[PDB]
């Protein structure tokens, strides 16, 4: 249709306004004295939340240009939460800060490209300074402390996570489930997890987590692309009876076929969920088999001459539970015989011997680790269905936090790590004055999180920021107690990874917007 | 446009 | 869709206006000199009512922000009525009072968070002061007096309730039904009650009470989740003939399946109602069985390999009457053989012996209490179908009032308990001046109910409030006789629980609104 | 949807305007010099009427608030006509009078509640004064005089009604039907009448009377509630053939089933009408049987294990004519064998002997009175189908008038009874000045009817009212002859019951409106 | 939605 | 979209 | 002539706006890094000044109520310069500060008279504390 | 206007 095209300054102010609505709405929740945001609902009572992510999801502006602005930072900011399980709100306020000043510099006539180079240079320096400031979290004692802090001071959760990681390693698969009632349970079962999310939402039956959760599902492994959902009918009908859900793991499920699955499972007849096969090329055919052996299923490939129409329930794999993400699939408690699974592991271990390469070797190790490592299953305690569901949530979060802390350590939270890191880059310079401005823009922005947290407390940002900058190390401002001291000792910290991702992702979208000269959108007509 | 199997599966 | 986002002060005034419409509309009914509110109807003659709850239900505002304001207090206020069978109107006027002053303080530049802490501190203090003021209601003499006062001075009702509680304990299940004609009847039958409401309204066939009422219904107990309503057909068809209603007790009934049930029972073919199975985990499978034994039905679980398609009427339980609530299900007069029921009780009592835990012990006792305790059935007297239905109403209310009075006692009504309790917290202080203001805001609000009652009488609130505060104990203002004296002796009282819930729920939503900084709703476009 | 909420004074003026349109439209018809009102029709020639009730039915206002005002008095006013067969118009003008002045007092700052108490006190006093003024109508001589006056001086009608009451008692069932041609006929047949109206209009096939009239109908007696109209099919098909209407007397006929009945009888296939079974509890099962014996039908109850699908025409009762009201059902000329009917009466009479209670005794006598008493059928004379239908109308009205006169006597009509009664309450006082104003408001209003009647005559209300008040007893103003004298001797009177109901019902809705502070209705959008 | 009997009765 | 059983039950 | 009469809150906000224009215009000149204010002239070139008093003299508002607000502080502020040869600008910004917060408290429902007593008490205390701090000359 | 083969092919 006819488009409305905006340029340079007009385009920029529109974007700025858009992210201002987004950031302003989201940042009011930042910090221990965060404010409530009321989100309306089509039917029922409004939602009252302090969850920056929830607010962000609801933001859509009437002005198409302003909206594009909001949608852009809204998008990369979410990339942060995906990468470290936290930081979108931080990334959002950081983005507003960089963009606001960066655009001012542009309007003042400074070079957008140099401004971007400066921001980027400052960010790289900052991430290094961040690694230095980072404190390790390698032993179970630390792992537990962090988990406890994440679970809101619940030593139980901290203990659980530590026990779980001790069982399968700190890089091992760990899942959480509702318990059988009072008292937690930790079990390691035959399972696996690969990087492939659902082939479309709608399959999502747990919107709170935006996840797909199947119980006692069959598993169809097809080494091909599915176009004509007719091929499936004989098998789906089989799964229809038996009343069990089905997980489709194919090379791909195309539009129409996928549409059919969504519709029908939505009508009560047959519950299905599909995801692409892990990896690509040859390591794909191999991994497809691993899953088969792990779940006691039979891979159905055209090469050997097998057909889907002739596939029976006996060809399907099986597991006690599968959980699908926006981009992850985890199989819990596969039926596959330990004899076959363990034997399979043996075969791959010889492959590693006969391995005439490091790459080919690393790939084989990855496979055995999945197949041999299993899956740690934490069953959250209880005493009333409500408390049980609430604890399960804290555990899930604490888990993500601990996982990230184990990967890159921790740093002083409350926004002080960022302001501390910036205070050290006071002499960082670029190739020209524009680049220097860019550096100063970024360093100044790194104060946004702390300042906002302080503002929510009803205090004076300039003063607190000034004092935190005055000290060093992990000396900061505890927004909760409203007292200064060592942030780590006071147990107020963020995984170095979350702070790093928030900054890099913010800096990314900000740099892109500062170097945008034209915007195209449909005419409001 | 679509058809229905005896068991209720709606499909093209 | 595009949203309209409002912030700080703009957002706050909108909410204030919204609750002002709600509270102003509802509070005119408060007290013995309450005014009438006329509610329009799409077809027929307008409704003339003095029932604050009825008015509240009709309130929906044109301005989306103002509407969110109304819907929020409207929501938590209703939580009060649910918890104590009364107090929504009170909670609503209390909320208007706290919010009005609280927002003024905010606009004056005071810290929202400290204001909220103060309100909360004052409320906690007030609830304790309320318990102190509370008069116990533990013996049947008291139980009867309270019920009589609730039934509008009908000693008959008071007597009935006292006899009923004497039969099954003051914490026992008691139901009321239309009588066989003139003269009440009290009977204890095999029955039970669990905490699970209807799986959706629509099932509601008694809107006056917002309840589902089935007569001589079959009961299907299925230890699984129902997706494909096809599984049901064979059984539903069976229940179709025989012309009896059906109660579905499953692990859960999913969307489409549930939709089908609603539609079909609404077309006259087969009356169904579904609710989730009580409890979770293992104590769920056990309780599901108790209900089976109690109603002479057979639990249909997939584990043992049973199928719903192969379920006949003989597998279904049976009872004379079931009543479903917004969150409660009560089975009255189960067919289960006393031999089987009583034997079942025996089994659970040994469980209590072999119990190697206090928790596991408490849970087992709960089950026998249900199975062994039975259900007291009050059949309201009569002499004309009209009077009979009217008395049945007074009994039902008197019952809720007495139940609450038995749990936490009674206090001086007419709003004097609240004003009395506040008069004692004159020295309560917080950590800073903002918190002190919060405390004064709450204490001041506690006078709203009395003041409103007095205003409806056409008297001067300031003077009556001033006089009631001047005295002590349960000395108050009888709005009916417009004379002072001891509120309890004059028989003007509220269950301590209703006053407590009204206050806590009001303070809750008020605190949330005072700490709201952003509101998001769809564009009026 | 979004509502429009009005308060206090705004709400009140709206209501006032609404009832002013209603009352003003209706009162022009009041009295012997009443004016014509022209009511438009969608198709045809306008209707020209002097029937206040007809006009009232057509009144609906554009402004939602004003409309609520009209619908309210319109509603309770009609309750009067239902209670005494007359008085709606009077009630309506009385309501306008009380409301107009009452609202003035409110705007002047007087207490609404005290104003209402005063109005009520004055009304109670007035009703007693009314009983005193009342002249008895107990012998057939009087019964005839009143009937003659009601039939517009037709001694024939007076005679008929007197003969009819002499046959079945003045509290006995009496019906009127078109005659066989010239010369009236009075017959007493096996019949009965209970307090249950049609289960929905639509069944109404005689809109002029808003009644349901079936000829030579079958009667299905079912001691249960009907949901699935499928149960009926076999029986309805049977009734379909034979081409006879069917009266369904069940415990209740639910929504969808009822819908089906309305639709199908409206399409010509099978004429049905349903009403609830009389009474409740046990006296219901008994009465259901009486009707069975009376009409030679068989009660179909689930208890004994009977099914509707297996019910044949032979199970159905039968009568020559049934007439259903807004709230009454009367069976005329039942087929039941006199042997069975009379024997049934015997059984109930022994019940009265074995009666160990007065209540149980009174209820049994009521039943025999119905079964043994029969029904008096007046067949209106003729000579041309037109005159016959016109006389039938006068008889029907004269009947209602006489019935009421027999219950409570008569008083001076032309509105003088009301003005006379008020003239005696000049010293009636309340507890405070507001209540005194309320009393004066009511007494003043009691002059509205006479004043209006006089205004319609083109005379001066103040003068006639002044003169009528000056005298005493039943001295009044004959609006017809426009001469003073004794209202009773001049034969201008109203049943004490109609004047009483008109006043009480007017005072009721007026009191409610004066104490209304908030109105809620849908937004005109 | 509704059905019709041979004799013309319309019903659910 | 939906079907009807002989006894009148409307369902997917 | 016919008058326009305003009350309570309406009257107060008008005054506030009036002194805000005055004080905001004058306070930009305060201090060694004070900014320039350009005052127009009927004939000639505009006047560029950093003299708070000069700016104050030129302030007159279109809204009569807002103007009364400006004229009032403008008046007593000048009394200062008369008494000590300096301080009008300071008096003006001090007035804007007290009035701004004082009015907020009033709108919050606080007693105007008590608010005034408190301000006065604080000022008396302050003047004494000022004498103590004072160094002789 | 169009028809459908058993195997689902939509065509004129």
């Amino acid at each position: 249709a006819a488009k409305d095209v905006k340029f340079g300054n007009d385009a920029r102010v529109k974007m700025l306004r858009g992210v201002n609505v987004l950031a302003d709405a989201v940042k009011v929740t930042l910090g221990p004295k965060g404010r409530n945001v009321v989100l309306d609902k089509s039917f029922g009572a409004p939602t009252i939340t302090k969850d920056g992510v929830s607010v962000a999801r609801e933001i859509e502006l009437e002005d198409k240009f302003e909206n594009m602005g909001a949608q852009m930072v809204k998008e990369v900011a979410s990339k942060a939460n995906d990468a470290a399980g936290d930081g979108t709100t931080t990334a959002t306020v950081l983005a507003q800060a960089i963009i606001t000043e960066g655009l001012k510099a542009v309007a003042a006539g400074m070079n957008p490209m140099d401004l971007k180079r400066g921001i980027d240079k400052a960010v790289t320096a900052a991430v290094e300074e961040l690694k230095a400031l980072s404190v390790p979290c390698s032993d179970s004692k630390a792992i537990a402390q962090v988990g406890t802090i994440s679970a809101n001071s619940d030593e139980t959760v901290g203990k659980l996570i530590a026990e779980a990681m001790d069982k399968v390693g700190k890089e091992g698969v760990i899942t959480v489930e509702d318990g059988t009632g009072l008292q937690d349970e930790l079990d390691v079962v035959e399972g696996m997890q690969f990087d492939r999310g659902y082939l479309s939402p709608y399959f999502i039956n747990k919107p709170e987590t935006g996840a797909v959760e199947l119980e006692s599902p069959f598993i169809l492994l097809a080494d091909k692309k599915i176009s004509n959902i007719r091929e499936m009918l004989p098998v789906l009908e089989a799964v229809a009876k038996a009343g069990k859900p089905l997980l489709i793991i194919a090379e791909d499920v195309e539009g129409e076929a996928l549409a059919t699955l969504v519709v029908n499972t939505m009508r009560g007849i047959v519950k299905v969920a599909a995801v692409k096969a892990p990896g690509f090329g040859d390591r794909r055919k191999a991994m497809l088999q691993d899953i088969a052996t792990l779940t006691g299923g039979t891979v159905i490939s055209e090469e050997i001459g097998m057909e889907l129409e002739k596939a029976t329930l006996e060809d399907l794999g099986q597991a006690k539970r599968v959980v699908i993400n926006k981009d992850t699939t985890t199989i819990i408690d596969g039926v596959g015989e330990e004899a076959a699974i363990q034997g399979r592991v043996a075969q791959i271990r010889q492959q590693i011997e006969e391995a005439t390469s490091d790459y080919d070797r690393e790939k084989l190790q990855e496979r055995v680790a999945k197949l041999a490592g299993g899956v740690a299953v934490i069953k959250v305690g209880a005493a009333t269905e409500v408390e049980m569901k609430e604890k399960k949530a804290r555990v899930e979060d604490a888990l993500h936090a601990t996982r990230a802390a184990v990967e890159e350590g921790v740093v002083a939270g409350g926004g002080v790590a960022l302001i501390r890191v910036a205070s050290k880059l006071a002499d960082l310079r670029g190739q020209n004055e524009d680049q220097n401005v860019g550096i100063k823009v970024a360093l100044r922005a790194m104060e946004a999180p702390l300042r906002q947290i302080v503002l929510n407390c009803g205090e004076e940002p300039s003063v607190v920021a000034n004092t935190v900058k005055g000290g060093d190390g992990n000396y900061g401002y505890n927004a909760a107690t409203e007292e200064y001291g060592n942030m780590i000792d006071m147990g107020i910290l963020d995984p170095t990874k979350v702070t790093r991702s928030a900054l890099q992702y913010a800096a990314s979208v900000a740099g892109l917007m500062i170097t945008t000269e034209c915007m195209v959108t449909d005419l409001p007509k | 446009s679509w058809m229905t199997t005896p068991w209720g599966f709606l499909h093209p």
